[PDB]
């Protein structure tokens, strides 16, 4: 069904098929990099560089 | 089961 | 402003008091010593060891 | 389906090899010393 | 179903396979179309008149 | 041997360990601060650039005044002649020492170390700096130090050159908290992690993506070998044997 | 058939790496344990183009070889990830060349047809021994600089020329600048000298075929190498990136040596001078017999032992799966040589020179006993038969 | 090198006509068993001198330092 | 030979026995396993075995190969039929080692050299 | 084939575009 | 990019370096393929005329 | 094996391989007519190829 309709859609022909993996591997590429940089934010709380307390008292 | 007698089979035979 | 790392080291003192016993027995032993080529090393590092393993986790708990 | 996850597996292949070669012309390209001491 | 039966013997001077995909109904409007595209596929011959 | 192995350091809870864990940068700046006011007269890092800092613990501006206020050489000008300059945002961390000579003649026959790659230099690099940093205690009973050296237990051999310098209020924090030994301690030994690392973050980040893509990989590509080996892994064969 | 064009892989043009790399037929009982040849193969070539852009940032200096590594790991965008790359590859390297090696060793890969093959690997493994060693002699840090020292030593041991030798290979009185430019040379060198070697090992290979784990001839059952061992190839591939970059983002400098980031002092001396980790089985085996020409005659004896396995007859039955003893035998030397490089990082007191000496004589008895068991074991059908 | 011909018939299906991962987590009791027993002589002449050596070695350290103990 | 012989040694009787069980396994006998690209004197008493003993060997060779290849072993009861170590190449074998030794002790060449790889 | 001649262009545009990535 | 940086300095003589040792190991490869290209259908003589007739060892 | 590719190094470790070195200058005069003589041979192998014809 579902699958059935997308690989007739992304695989009809073969230059199809690159574009969309190419871009498929760009959009999961940036996926993975949004999510990895929002679990590594949550992780890393109070400690980043724009949290420091003092940045213009010097 | 048993294993076939030297007599039994072709390759055995000969 | 109090060291919390030597205040977490003598509350230790209860964990490690096998090794402190050994090294003041060690002490004890060696006292009277005529030249040298004498020590209690390995008994000091058995009991500083035992220290520095049950101080961390609080040093670092209290430190900011 | 086999496709499919075929086609994962290339998302996945693609990105390395294209991250791989970028590193490698941008570890060739200038550096940070050459560029501060631009002003 | 997509398979294979292979009964290799090398005992046959001629090796004969037969590579099929499925085809159509008898009444399917599709029928003279594979018809059509089995005679763009025509036999050959080793003793045709027709040679290369 | 005991003695000239050195006591074995314990392994801390450092902000900056685990799979997604970052330095505290806060704990970088302090770090930064108590080095230039309390280390940097006998230490140096000729491997860390004023640039480095920017970004990091201190805003652009915030280094430039940083290498303004100290002043170093350079190259001829018009006339042969060298001369000094306040330093720029691209200039090294100065060394205290003219050079390795002057350092042990200073530092009675001892030389400093480099601290740029203190933490990767050691074995426990983190622990041990720390450790050695924050456990300068009385000798056991049964050893004696010579004058002009102190002992840690931490030191291989027992017995070091360098005189505590860690001690309660010896740098005056911008941020109000406590000036503890310990806490002193803490920040330089992230300070010295992040100038021996500084691309920890980074490092850490693209190793978790890469490691969650090619998991994802392997996954396909077992999958992959698997499809193409199928007709071979299910098949029949016929061969006219038994034995 | 030659009369028109087909398949573009029949053409001359592409004749010769679809014979070799596409249509060659290999055994189709190969577990993922061959993989690791070509895992190898993928191994030197990352090697190879890491040095290559890593070369572009090093100069071999004795006053600017550590500045411009740290240069490479600080300014350079990317060359922390190069320098990891390179050292970490290379200790994947030796790891799964020390897995084929073992594999071999297990599925008795050598004994009558490929010989040629086995001692094409030996020659392979002196080549990257000296590479590795020459390419950690690069970076000019203490350990760097006290290992070259003590291993250029080694060379002062044939009773009339080792003076000569050592003064000649160092340039000089001591090793310096003219034995860094040196070895900076040899060590980009020597891994084109290896890709030929290597490419000599595959058509060597190639000539007879590969062995099968079950150690039986393998003609009538044989798959195309293309369609179906690219893609297990890809998955052994797969997974030594996971492990890769798993050694690289995370654990970078475990496998590496902490005195090595200590710039090179001449005048002091680390308190325990040991060479990398994959040297440490041949290192424990220089220490075991209390010698230096000893300990340098040793080694050679090792080499030699590799080197004329192959060579022993009567090892009619192959594979270890059908050798109960020579099962144990090898399982008992591999413990052996992990318990030898173990040796290799540690002391000379007592216990581990024992250890080191019993470990030696366990791994040349592992080469006497296999003929031994061959000899014995060949006149096993008429004992046994029924 | 020439290949060897066996009379035989093979029967051999679609690779998109039957499972590809459903047997890999299958039967795993019965795989591991078959793994445990078949290698467990391998496994202990592996980690028999490993673990014995490792065993001996650490005695004998502990042995020497609580003898120079002074 | 003594100790070689199971019945009068333990050790060679539980090494007969593990070597049958792990033969029987994939159904091949002990002779299966010699190599003809090994020795070639294995190839040169081959060539003089009949045809129907050399295509049973092959068609045991496959099979083995195929079981190792699917990571299985032979039913039960075709591994209680399997009867390894019921020789047909050994004699042959030992006939082509006399007259090559007897050649080479009354000068003469070798019927066949194994090529330099 | 113009169509296959022109999708396979525009395959290699979009494979440019993702190396270099200009303006993403 | 080619410079690695603004000018011809350091980092481009360095680069250069490296360039120069490694390109002619494939300069070798080349020589080989030329080689082995050339062996396929022969070698042509001064007369350019089909040459298979007489040939020498 | 002796060349240093610094930028305030190369001119000086080239001067050093032409006096210090046992035998470098032969290494470095070799070298340097060896590319001129290289190119002199390749540039008369395609002359010769163009001449008679050996690109058909
Ligand atoms: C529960 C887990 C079950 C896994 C599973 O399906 O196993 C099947 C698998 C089938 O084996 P098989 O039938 O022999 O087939 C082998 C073929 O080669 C299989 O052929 P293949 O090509 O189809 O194989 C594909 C391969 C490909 O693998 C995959 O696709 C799985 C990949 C999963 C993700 C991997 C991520 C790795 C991340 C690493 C992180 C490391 C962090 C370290 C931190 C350190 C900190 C100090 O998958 C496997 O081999 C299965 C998993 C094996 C490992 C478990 O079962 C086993 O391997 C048996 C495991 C137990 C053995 C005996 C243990 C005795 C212990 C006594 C004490
Ligand atoms: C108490 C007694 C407990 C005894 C436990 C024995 C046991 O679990 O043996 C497992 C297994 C033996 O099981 P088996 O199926 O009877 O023998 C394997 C077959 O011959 C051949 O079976 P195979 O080739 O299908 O599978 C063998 C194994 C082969 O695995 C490897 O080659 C990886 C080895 C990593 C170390 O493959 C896997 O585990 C499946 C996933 C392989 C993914 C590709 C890995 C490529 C290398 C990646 C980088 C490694 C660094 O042990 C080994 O393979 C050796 C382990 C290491 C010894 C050193
Ligand atoms: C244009 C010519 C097209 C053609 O006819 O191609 C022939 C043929 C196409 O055959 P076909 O039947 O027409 O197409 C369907 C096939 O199934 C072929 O299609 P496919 O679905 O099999 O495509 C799979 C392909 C897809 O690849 C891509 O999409 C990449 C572009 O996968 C790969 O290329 C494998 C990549 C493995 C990466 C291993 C990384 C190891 C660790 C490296 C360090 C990591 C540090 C972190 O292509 C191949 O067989 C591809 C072979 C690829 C081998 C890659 C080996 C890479 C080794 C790198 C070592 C050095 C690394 C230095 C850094
Ligand atoms: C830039 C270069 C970077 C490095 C590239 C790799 C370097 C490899 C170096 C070693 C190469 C050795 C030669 C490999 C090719 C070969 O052996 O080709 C032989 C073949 C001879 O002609 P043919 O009639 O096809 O003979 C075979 C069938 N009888 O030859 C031919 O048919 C012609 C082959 C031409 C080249 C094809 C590729
Ligand atoms: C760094 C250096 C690393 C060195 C690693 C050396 C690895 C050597 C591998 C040799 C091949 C091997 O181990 O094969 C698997 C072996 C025998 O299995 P096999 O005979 O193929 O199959 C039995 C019937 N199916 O079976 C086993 O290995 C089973 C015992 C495994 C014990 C693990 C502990
Ligand atoms: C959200 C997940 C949705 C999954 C839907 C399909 C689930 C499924 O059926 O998985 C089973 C499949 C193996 O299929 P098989 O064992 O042949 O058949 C069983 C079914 N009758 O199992 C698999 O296919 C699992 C192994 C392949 C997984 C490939 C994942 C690729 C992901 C790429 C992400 C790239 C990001 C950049
Ligand atoms: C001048 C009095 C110093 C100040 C201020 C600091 N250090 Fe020091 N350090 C000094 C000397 C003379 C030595 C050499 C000791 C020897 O015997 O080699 C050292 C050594 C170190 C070390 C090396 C320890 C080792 O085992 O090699 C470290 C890690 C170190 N110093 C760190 C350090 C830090 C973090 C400082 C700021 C608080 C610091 N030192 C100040 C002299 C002096
Ligand atoms: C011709 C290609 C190669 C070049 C140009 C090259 C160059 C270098 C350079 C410049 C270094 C020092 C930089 C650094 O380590 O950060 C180095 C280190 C090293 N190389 Fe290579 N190398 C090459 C191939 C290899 C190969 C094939 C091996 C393996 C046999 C190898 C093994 C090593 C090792 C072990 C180190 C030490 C890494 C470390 O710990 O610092 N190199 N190489
Ligand atoms: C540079 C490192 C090496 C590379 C790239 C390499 C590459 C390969 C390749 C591609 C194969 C064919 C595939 C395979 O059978 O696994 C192979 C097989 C083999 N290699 Fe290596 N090899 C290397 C080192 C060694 C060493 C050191 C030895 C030890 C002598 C060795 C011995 C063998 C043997 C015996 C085979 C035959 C495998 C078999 O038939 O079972 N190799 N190698
Ligand atoms: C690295 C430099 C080169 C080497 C080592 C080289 C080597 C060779 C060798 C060994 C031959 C066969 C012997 C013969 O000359 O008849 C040959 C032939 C030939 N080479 Fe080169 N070559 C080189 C450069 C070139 C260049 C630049 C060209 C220009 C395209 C070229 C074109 C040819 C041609 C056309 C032949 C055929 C000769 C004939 O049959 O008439 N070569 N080369």
């Amino acid at each position: 069904g579902i699958f059935e309709s997308l690989y007739k859609v992304v695989m009809r022909r073969n230059s199809v098929y690159v574009t969309f993996v190419i871009a498929g591997a760009f959009l999961g590429e940036r996926a993975v990099d949004y999510g990895i940089h929002k679990l590594w934010e949550a992780n890393n709380v109070g400690k980043r560089y724009e949290d420091i307390p003092v940045l213009g008292q010097k | 089961p048993a294993p076939p007698p030297p007599t039994a089979m072709i390759y055995d035979r000969a | 402003p109090v060291d919390q790392k030597r205040y977490l080291e003598e509350s230790c003192k209860p964990k490690c008091v096998k090794p402190l016993l050994e090294y003041q027995a060690c002490i004890k032993r060696i006292h009277g010593d005529d030249s040298g080529q004498k020590h209690c090393t390995g008994q000091y590092f058995d009991y500083w060891f035992c220290v520095d393993k049950c101080v961390a986790p609080k040093l670092f708990t209290k430190l900011k | 389906f086999a496709y499919f996850v075929l086609t994962g597996g290339r998302f996945v292949y693609a990105s390395l090899i294209r991250l791989l070669v970028l590193k490698f012309v941008l570890s060739m390209s200038a550096s940070k010393d050459v560029l501060a001491l631009a002003s | 179903t997509g398979s294979e039966v292979r009964m290799l013997d090398d005992d046959i001077p001629l090796a004969q396979f037969a590579v099929a995909f499925e085809g159509a109904s008898w009444k399917d409007p599709d029928s003279i179309a594979l018809m059509v595209m089995q005679a763009m596929l025509g036999s050959w011959n080793k003793t045709a008149g027709g040679g290369k | 041997d005991e003695a000239e192995h050195g006591l074995a350091c314990p392994s801390y809870p450092w902000p900056h360990k685990g799979i997604l864990s970052s330095y505290d940068h806060a704990s970088i700046r302090r770090g930064h601060q108590v080095y230039t006011e309390v280390c940097a007269s006998c230490h140096s890092m000729s491997l860390i650039s004023y640039r480095d800092l920017v970004g990091v613990a201190y805003t652009e501006e915030e280094v430039k005044a940083m290498a303004a206020e100290i002043e170093v050489v350079d190259g001829p000008n018009d006339e042969g002649e060298m001369f000094t300059r306040p330093g720029k945002l691209s200039d090294r961390f100065p060394q205290p020492y003219a050079n390795e000579a002057a350092a042990r003649f200073a530092n009675g026959g001892a030389y400093p170390p480099d601290l740029s790659l203190i933490t990767k230099a050691r074995h426990n690099g983190q622990n041990y700096v720390f450790s050695l940093l924050t456990g300068y205690r009385d000798p056991p009973a049964g050893v004696s130090i010579r004058e002009g050296l102190h002992y840690n237990p931490y030191f291989p051999g027992g017995a070091i050159a360098m005189p505590k310098m860690l001690n309660d209020g010896a740098v005056e924090y911008e941020d109000g908290t406590p000036a503890t030994e310990a806490q002193m301690g803490k920040d330089v030994v992230s300070f010295l992690s992040w100038a021996a690392e500084p691309e920890m973050e980074e490092r850490k980040l693209m190793g978790f993506k890469w490691i969650f893509v090619l998991s994802l990989a392997l996954l396909q590509a077992a999958y992959y070998r698997r499809l193409r080996w199928s007709v071979l892994k299910s098949r029949k064969l016929v061969l006219d044997v038994v034995n | 058939i030659r009369n028109q064009r087909f398949s573009l892989l029949k053409e001359p043009i592409s004749s010769t790496l679809n014979q070799h790399l596409i249509d060659y037929p290999t055994p189709s009982n190969l577990s993922y344990w061959w993989g690791f040849g070509s895992l190898a193969g993928i191994c030197l070539v990352i090697q190879i183009v890491t040095g290559v852009f890593l070369a572009m940032h090093y100069t071999p200096h004795v006053d600017l070889a550590f500045n411009s590594v740290e240069h490479v790991m600080r300014d350079v965008e990317g060359g922390w990830l190069l320098r990891y790359m390179h050292a970490n590859g290379a200790s994947m390297f030796f790891i799964v060349v020390y897995l084929h090696i073992f594999r071999g060793l297990y599925y008795a890969s050598y004994s009558s047809p490929r010989e040629f093959v086995w001692c094409l690997g030996v020659v392979i493994f002196l080549l990257m021994i000296v590479t590795a060693f020459t390419g950690y002699v690069l970076p000019w840090g203490q350990m760097s600089f006290w290992g070259a020292t003590v291993i250029t030593s080694l060379a002062s041991a044939i009773p009339v020329v080792g003076d000569t030798i050592v003064t000649w290979l160092w340039g000089g009185f001591s090793v310096d600048n003219a034995t860094l430019n040196r070895f900076f040379s040899l060590h980009y060198l020597l891994p084109f000298l290896l890709v030929g070697a290597s490419l000599l090992h595959l058509a060597a290979l190639h000539q007879y075929g590969s062995n099968n784990p079950l150690g039986v001839h393998s003609e009538m059952d044989q798959i195309s190498f293309y369609p179906y061992f690219y893609v297990k190839d890809l998955v052994g591939w797969v997974a030594f990136a996971i492990f890769f970059s798993i050694w690289i983002f995370y654990a970078p400098n475990v496998l590496g040596h902490p005195d090595n980031y200590i710039p090179a002092n001449p005048m002091s001396t680390p308190p325990h001078i040991v060479p990398e980790w994959y040297f440490l089985p041949i290192y424990a085996i220089l220490r075991s017999i209390p010698d230096k020409s000893g300990g340098v005659a040793a080694i050679a004896l090792v080499f030699i032992c590799l080197l004329a396995l192959p060579f022993f007859k009567s090892m009619y039955v192959r594979s270890s799966s059908f050798r109960p003893i020579y099962q144990g035998i090898f399982w008992l030397l591999l413990a052996d040589c992990l318990l030898l490089g173990w040796i290799g990082c540690q002391p000379v007191e007592a216990p581990f020179v024992t250890i080191g000496q019993i470990s030696s004589f366990v791994f040349f008895l592992f080469f006497a006993i296999t003929p031994i068991l061959g000899r014995v074991g060949r006149g096993i059908p008429n004992s046994y038969t029924t | 090198k020439q290949i060897v011909p066996v009379k035989s018939v093979i029967y051999a299906l679609s690779p998109f006509q039957q499972k590809v991962m459903t047997g890999l987590w299958k039967d795993l009791p019965t795989k591991i068993h078959h793994k445990v027993s078949e290698n467990w002589i391998s496994a202990t002449l592996l980690l028999g001198p490993l673990v014995g050596t490792y065993a001996y070695v650490q005695n004998y350290l502990e042995k020497e330092k609580l003898h120079h103990r002074y | 030979q003594s100790f070689l012989d199971p019945k009068k040694n333990w050790l060679a009787a539980q090494h007969m026995k593990s070597l049958v069980k792990r033969l029987s396994k994939y159904g091949l006998r002990y002779d299966d396993l010699y190599d003809p690209y090994y020795d070639l004197d294995v190839k040169e008493a081959l060539n003089r075995l009949p045809k129907e003993v050399v295509d049973a060997r092959h068609a045991r060779l496959k099979r083995a190969i195929d079981l190792s290849m699917k990571h299985e072993y032979l039913p039960e009861d075709l591994q209680a039929m399997q009867t390894p170590f019921r020789g047909y190449l050994q004699d042959m074998l030992a006939l082509v080692k006399r007259e090559r030794a007897e050649r080479e002790a009354l000068g003469g060449l070798p019927l066949y050299q194994r090529s330099i790889p | 084939d113009v169509k296959a001649a022109a999708m396979w262009g525009v395959a290699a545009a979009t494979g440019g575009l993702y190396l270099v990535q200009v303006s993403i």
